[PDB]
């Protein structure tokens, strides 16, 4: 039962990571709004919240990596294998998105110092590209998994359904992440 | 800023043919390139995003390709609805920028214009201006030259022209040329003539 | 999903402010672009705003003269263009830039702005004149547009309503023609010009 128990736990690890990511995205959105209001014309607390959620997500990603390793090892039919791979896919998307979020945080902080880049751009582009491919690969795995269900009870179908909601939440998070990159690029243009 | 250059500016092809159009950026834009389709009278419509993804409501006969600085849009077999102006747009960096457009036109057989002349109405001449009109009806291709003439010797340089969009059934153009002159110049001369050259005409046709 | 304000006429040197009304959803997760198109020309990006941040960017050509704002309390975005010149005469579109697509998925209907010294004025309609051709010359109106029918929408085939030309007076002129068998039928063109509130029907 160690695989099935690990797969269930890994679903909760991923949800918790995505939740923590969501709070972090809201903080970067606040930061950008505040910056725009000053060029139109609390930061110590903002730093602390950024540092707290950054630490939290780091520890949640570490737990999810360690659980992934355990499940992949216990795995060694196609359904379970698909479910484990889809956990890996989602995890990779979260790791990638977190790095993009940390690049946006860096941008905010630079802009902030001047209201108190070529390499940045290149890294944003590289990770954005990566994330698009990981989302595409998760969508493909999700179709596959849904097809395997047609050909363990309601437990496995339930997990497949929740993985669809986790991917949906990653996609929504990417939509808003990409919006913060556009906002930081608009602010960058204005100071240059 | 990033300059987008589309090639070719115009293209003719038969319904059922394949075409490729191209978009080139002045610097690398990764895959951050969108194509839009626009019909006259209408807003643009997204067809392709991120260089190669089909937008919702775009048929599979469309595809896009490319990366970096060089991009392409391909239609494997043209249907009537695909004849339109296509624009590319980069979303790599601000400010965002469109290409100059590629107009796609329907190819068919040569057809000669039926050509008609209309003299100024008496009611307009009352008031100090004469408008002489000349109609070229249902011809192909678009290239067609009008030469106005008053008392032969006088081939004039004082007119305006207008061409319809291609007809949706027979794929032809029509053209309306207006000769504007003062009441006194109108009433001084006797002979009013319109000389049409065109590919479907062995020789210039003159109605007067 | 994007509702734009009505057509406008202005004199050179004046300003215009055009609006675009969206939903709640649009304003919380999307960007708004403004894109113009002069008659017969191409699309030109004017600028954009991200309402949740208030950030904006403008094309080089309009730096100094354009302001884009968006107030989240009415989910309305605006575009204000100053020092209007005649070459600013165009259809102005708002567009929703979607960050999942990196493209514009929704467009407004467009707003005609005409920049000129002419006063609003209905058209004068003069006639013209195996098969044969008659027509209507719709002359000396301002501004665009004008609508043309034959026999109250009954006559459709053989009809060509030409694009208006802008004459050297600063007024517009358009012709509309039919081709009909030369072999009893009456023929009237019906010309609507909404800006002046004038409807004229000329027998030919």
């Amino acid at each position: 039962m160690q695989l099935l128990s690990g797969i269930v736990q890994q679903q909760n690890n991923l949800l918790r990571a995505i939740e923590a990511q969501q709070h972090l995205l809201q903080l970067t959105v606040w930061g950008i709004k505040q910056l725009q209001a000053r060029i139109l014309a609390t930061w110590m607390e903002w730093d602390r919240e950024i540092n707290n959620y950054t630490s939290l997500i780091h520890s949640l990603i570490e737990e999810s990596q360690n659980q992934q390793e355990k499940n992949e090892q216990e795995l060694l039919g196609q359904l379970l294998s698909g479910i484990v791979q889809q956990q890996n896919n989602l995890l990779r998307a979260i790791e990638a998105q977190q790095h993009l979020l940390q690049l946006t945080v860096w941008g905010i902080k630079q802009l902030q110092a001047r209201i108190l880049w070529m390499e940045w751009d290149r890294e944003i582009n590289n990770y954005t590209s990566l994330i698009h491919s990981l989302i595409e690969e998760s969508q493909n795995q999700q179709e596959k998994n849904e097809q395997e269900l047609l050909e363990g009870g309601q437990l496995l179908s339930g997990i497949v359904q929740q993985q669809n909601n986790l991917l949906r939440a990653i996609e929504a998070q990417q939509h808003l992440l990409q919006l913060t990159v556009w906002g930081i690029k608009q602010l960058q243009a204005r100071i240059l | 800023d990033i300059q987008m250059t589309q090639s070719p500016s115009t293209l003719s092809a038969s319904i059922g043919d394949r075409v490729t159009i191209t978009c080139r950026a002045s610097e690398g834009i990764y895959h951050w390139l969108a194509w839009y389709q626009q019909k006259p009278g209408k807003a643009p419509k997204l067809l392709i995003y991120k260089a190669s993804s089909l937008a919702s409501g775009a048929p599979s006969r469309f595809s896009g390709s490319g990366s970096g600085t060089d991009f392409t849009l391909t239609i494997s077999s043209l249907q009537p609805d695909d004849f339109a102006t296509y624009y590319c747009q980069q979303y790599s960096n601000y400010p965002l920028t469109f290409g100059g457009g590629t107009k796609l036109e329907i190819k068919r057989t040569v057809a000669a214009p039926s050509v008609f002349i209309f003299p100024p109405s008496d009611e307009q001449l009352k008031s100090g201006t004469a408008s002489v009109v000349c109609l070229l009806n249902n011809f192909y291709p678009r290239e067609a030259k009008v030469q106005w003439k008053v008392d032969n010797a006088l081939q004039s340089g004082n007119s305006q022209e207008s061409v319809t969009e291609q007809d949706s059934k027979d794929s032809t153009y029509s053209l309306s040329s207006t000769l504007t002159l003062s009441k006194a110049d109108y009433e001084k001369h006797k002979v009013y003539a319109c000389e049409v050259t065109h590919q479907g005409l062995s020789s210039p046709v003159t109605k007067s | 999903q994007l509702v734009q304000s009505g057509a406008e006429v202005r004199k050179p040197g004046a300003s215009v402010k055009v609006s675009c009304k969206a939903s709640g959803d649009t304003f919380s997760s999307y960007a708004i672009s403004w894109v113009r198109q002069a008659p017969g020309q191409g699309l030109e990006w004017m600028g954009g705003i991200i309402p949740i941040f208030g950030t904006a960017n403008y094309a080089q050509a309009f730096q100094g003269r354009v302001t884009i704002t968006a107030n989240e309390s009415t989910s309305t975005a605006y575009m204000e263009l100053s020092s209007l010149r005649s070459e600013d005469t165009a259809i102005y579109y708002c567009a929703r830039d979607n960050p999942t697509l990196l493209g514009s998925d929704y467009w407004g209907a467009g707003t005609l702005v005409t920049v000129s010294s002419a006063s609003t004025k209905g058209p004068s309609v003069f006639p013209l004149a195996g098969t044969a051709a008659l027509g209507c010359l719709v002359k000396d109106y301002f501004p665009e547009p004008v609508t043309v029918s034959w026999n109250s929408g009954a006559l459709t085939s053989g009809v060509h309503t030409f694009p208006a030309v802008l004459q050297s007076s600063g007024l517009y002129s358009l012709s509309s023609v039919v081709t009909v068998p030369s072999s009893t039928q009456t023929y009237i063109c019906n010309v609507n010009h909404k800006p002046s509130n004038t409807k004229v029907d000329k027998r030919v």
